[PDB]
């Protein structure tokens, strides 16, 4: 990641980052 | 909210992730 300035595209780009590709990659077990 | 952390000034994954919600 690049902690920088983000606005629209940059920052629906850097919300799949964080949050969206973690919606379907996998997650183990607790 | 979320533009008024990141379009503005510099936001970090660590806080940004927290508007997801």
């Amino acid at each position: 990641f690049v902690n920088q300035h983000l606005c629209g595209s940059h920052l629906v780009e850097a919300l799949y980052l964080v949050c969206g590709e973690r919606g379907h990659f996998y997650t183990p077990k607790t | 909210g979320i533009v008024e952390q990141c379009c503005t000034s510099i936001c970090s994954l660590y806080q940004l992730e927290n508007y997801c919600n």
